[PDB]
Parts: C-alpha cells; sequence; structure tokens
C-alpha cells in the first residue's frame, strides 16, 4: 500500500515557535491528506483535511500544505496545549495509512541523570527472585542509553525498562530500568553494574555494588 | 455535539475472541460511516476497517480481515468491533472514528476515547511492594520502592502518603512475564531519612489493596 | 466535479 513517512519521531520547540511537522508519501496522494492531534491521556482530534488547507474548528495557527508526496503542518505560534501528538494519513487509497506521529516536547537545556542503584531486597530474595534496580533522573534530552553488566560484563536478558514522560514543572526525562534474576543466579555473582550514557557527558555516568562488601 | 463513547477496557485470553461497542450521538447515524484504528505503544495507527451503517457494507484492510468483524446496530446507533483468535499482537488500543465526505475522499472528524485490550491468561492479583534501600556498602539520598507482579492497571503510589510529593518520578508500568511491574523514586534530604520514616503507599484498586511499605537500611 | 461534506466513509 501507500507508506506514509514522518522524519522525527520526536520534535523539539519552544512555546511560541513556529513549529513544522514533516509526512511523505510514497507516492502522490492527489492532495488527499489529514493532520490529527493526540493528546497524551490519548485523545485524538482532527485538525486539518484534504492535502492540509481546511479546518475544522480549530486555531488558525494551525495551517497546512503540501502536495503529490510531500506535506506539512505548521503551528506559527506554539501553546502550551498545542504539545501533542500529531500524526498524517492518507485518503487517496485503500488501506488508509498513517505516518509513524511526531511528537513535540519541550526545550530545556541539557541536564545530566542522577544514578541511582539497588541491590535486591531482603524481602523480595525471600520469595526466591532478584530484582536490581537503577533509577537515571531529571535528564534532558530524553536520548539515553543504559547497559547493566554482571560481574564486569555483558547482560541484556531480565532488563526491563520505563521512561516518564516530559515533566510538567521542569522539562527534564525520568527513565528506570531493572535487572531480574533468581536468588540463585544473583548470588552466583558479585559486582553489579548500571552505566548511563547521555550526551550530557562522553564517559558513561557508573554507578554498582558488590555482594561481598554488602 | 457528535459523540461517540466506545466500550470499556477488556481482558481476554488469547485464543478468544471479544466484541467491542462504538455508541454514537448528536447526529445520523445512518448518514455516516465507522472506522476503527488500532494503537499499540509501539507508535503509529493502522487502519483496520470501514463499515456504512446505512446498508452495512464494509470494507476491510488485507491484514485485519479473516480475524476482524464489524457490525452495527442501525437501532441504538451502535457499531460493533469484533476480534477472533486473539494473540498478544491484538493488545492495544482501538478507536472508532467518523467518516465524512469532503471534495473527492474522505476523513475522520470525530474519534472515540478508545477501548484498551489486554489480551493475557492473567487474573487480578495484589503488587508484591519491595523497598530499595541504598547498599549496606550524601547529602541528598534516592530512595525507591519497586511495585511487581500485579494484574490488571492501573496501580496508584504515593509516597508518605502525600506529604512527599516533590523529588518523586512513578514509572509507568511493564508487561512483565504476563504480570505488571512498576517502579517509583523519590529524593529526600539526608537530615530526613533514616531519621525519620520514608514509606511508598501503594493501592491497586482490582484487588481491594493498599499496601504501606516502609523503606529501611541495610539491604 | 465533486461534492464535499456531509457525508461518509
Amino acid at each position: 500500500d501507500i507508506q506514509m513517512t514522518q522524519t522525527t519521531s520526536s520534535l523539539s520547540a519552544s512555546l511560541g515557535d513556529r513549529v513544522t511537522i514533516s509526512c511523505r508519501a510514497s507516492q502522490d496522494i492527489s492532495n488527499y491528506l489529514n493532520w490529527y492531534q493526540q493528546k497524551p491521556d490519548g485523545t485524538v482530534k482532527l485538525l486539518i483535511y484534504y492535502t492540509s488547507r481546511l479546518h475544522s474548528g480549530v486555531p488558525s495557527r494551525f495551517s497546512g500544505s503540501g502536495s503529490g508526496t510531500d506535506y506539512s503542518l505548521t503551528i506559527s505560534n506554539l501553546e502550551q496545549e498545542d504539545i501533542a501528538t500529531y500524526f498524517c494519513q492518507q485518503g487517496n487509497t485503500l488501506p488508509r495509512t498513517f505516518g509513524g506521529g511526531t511528537k513535540l516536547e519541550i526545550k530545556r537545556a541539557d541536564a545530566a541523570p542522577t544514578v541511582s542503584i539497588f541491590p535486591p531486597s531482603s524481602e523480595q530474595l525471600t520469595s526466591g527472585g532478584a530484582s536490581v534496580v537503577c533509577f537515571l533522573n531529571n535528564f534532558y534530552p530524553k536520548d539515553i542509553n543504559v547497559k547493566w553488566k554482571i560481574d564486569g560484563s555483558e547482560r541484556q536478558n531480565g532488563v526491563l525498562n520505563s521512561w516518564t514522560d516530559q515533566d510538567s514543572k521542569d522539562s527534564t526525562y525520568s527513565m528506570s530500568s531493572t535487572l531480574t534474576l533468581t536468588k540463585d543466579e544473583y548470588e552466583r555473582h558479585n559486582s553489579y553494574t548500571c552505566e548511563a550514557t547521555h550526551k550530557t557527558s562522553t564517559s558513561p555516568i557508573v554507578k554498582s555494588f558488590n555482594r561481598n562488601e554488602c | 455535539e457528535v459523540q461517540l463513547q466506545q466500550s470499556g477496557a477488556e481482558l481476554v485470553r488469547a485464543g478468544s475472541s471479544v466484541k467491542m461497542s462504538c455508541k454514537a450521538s448528536g447526529y445520523t447515524f445512518t448518514s455516516y460511516g465507522i472506522n476503527w484504528v488500532k494503537q499499540r505503544p509501539g507508535q503509529g495507527l493502522e487502519w483496520i476497517g470501514y463499515i456504512n451503517p446505512g446498508n452495512g457494507y464494509t470494507k476491510y484492510n488485507e491484514k485485519f480481515k479473516g480475524k476482524t468483524t464489524l457490525t452495527v446496530d442501525k437501532s441504538s446507533s451502535t457499531a460493533y468491533m469484533q476480534l477472533r483468535s486473539l494473540t498478544s499482537e491484538d493488545s492495544a488500543v482501538y478507536f472508532c472514528a467518523r467518516s465524512v465526505y469532503y471534495g473527492g475522499s474522505y476523513y475522520f472528524d470525530y474519534w472515540g476515547q478508545g477501548t484498551t485490550l489486554t489480551v493475557s491468561s492473567a487474573k487480578t492479583t495484589p503488587p508484591s511492594v519491595y523497598p530499595l534501600a541504598p547498599g549496606s556498602a550524601n547529602s541528598m539520598v534516592t530512595l525507591g520502592c519497586l511495585v511487581k507482579g500485579y494484574f490488571p492497571e492501573p496501580v496508584t503510589v504515593t509516597w508518605n502518603s502525600g506529604s512527599l510529593s516533590s523529588g518523586v518520578h512513578t514509572f509507568p508500568a511493564v508487561l512483565q512475564s504476563d504480570l505488571y511491574t512498576l517502579s517509583s523514586s523519590v529524593t529526600v534530604p539526608s537530615s530526613p531519612r533514616p531519621s525519620e520514616t520514608v514509606t511508598c503507599n501503594v493501592a491497586h484498586p482490582a484487588s481491594s489493596t493498599k499496601v504501606d511499605k516502609k523503606i529501611v537500611p541495610r539491604d | 466535479s465533486i461534492p464535499t461534506h456531509t457525508s461518509p466513509l
């Protein structure tokens, strides 16, 4: 079918900026393009339809244009309530398709994450399970890579990660990473590491502990 | 005012099926079509299919046909979407939207809140709340609380029953072994802990649980 | 040659 591509999964802007979200069709859509705005609360709303351009009952600061294969949404002056995810969608061919979507966030100054690691809790161990936890809090931008090392190497199984959305008071992000193993595997090793690499610095931020120093 | 109230969140075993709703009001039900869109955390919205209430004409997206069936009740202005032979991939939030004609082709002017479908064999089960204290081995200290093995969402966490608001990050849950797991952190001066008590309070309505876990020194 | 509105898919 016709693939709709939105180069840029996340876009940064300041309130008052002229934001432009793009979207490219795999083939000529003959102006049959729509824009939808989804809020974090999950609700979706129509803003523009038909090769962009046409309104609905949405603020005039929302404008749309494009032709053939390339189209774009423009929010001439971005407002707080405008912070959301925008998806394009072609209505020229069947099956109708959407672009991956572009989520806006607020521009903030770089802030390195504060990192904390935590051994398994006595309570949990007695249940025969073991989860090591690591928070990386209040960092910006949102891109970050966390690495876990056991006794000095690898480890990717069990590691389940979680990310918060941009904060409302400050514009930072936070992430949690958890490595889960059995009481036994856990007790067969010593050093547990959490390394966070953020553009905030070349060298990773490392936190760890050794079971023997406990 | 055009409106579309969809069904409540659903919970179903894989291999089973489900039938969700979309009741329309504020307009002529038969004068407009209803489309269904799927959304999985994994960004993007998939067009499932479309149905015309007047005739009952249905047009499907090849990848959703075979398993999906769209129907309607031209007497209660309600459109139904049945999903069969479910699997983990059918877990998402499904929306219904009205289509309008404008110069040539259609678009969706109104959407429903969305219906959440979680395909799993899990039953209501309380979480185990594990206290996260620094490892036995300066000025500001972070403490945590791991809420593991519960089903289904949501869970409500607070620290010291709300008296600790700032420096708190409760993260989104994640689907572990057919079960949910989440965490929360709170950062207090080194003068407040362990000098004073720091407790995470996790509530899980479905299991009628209210847990208060104290975070104490050592492992 | 088109219509434009108060319609549906």
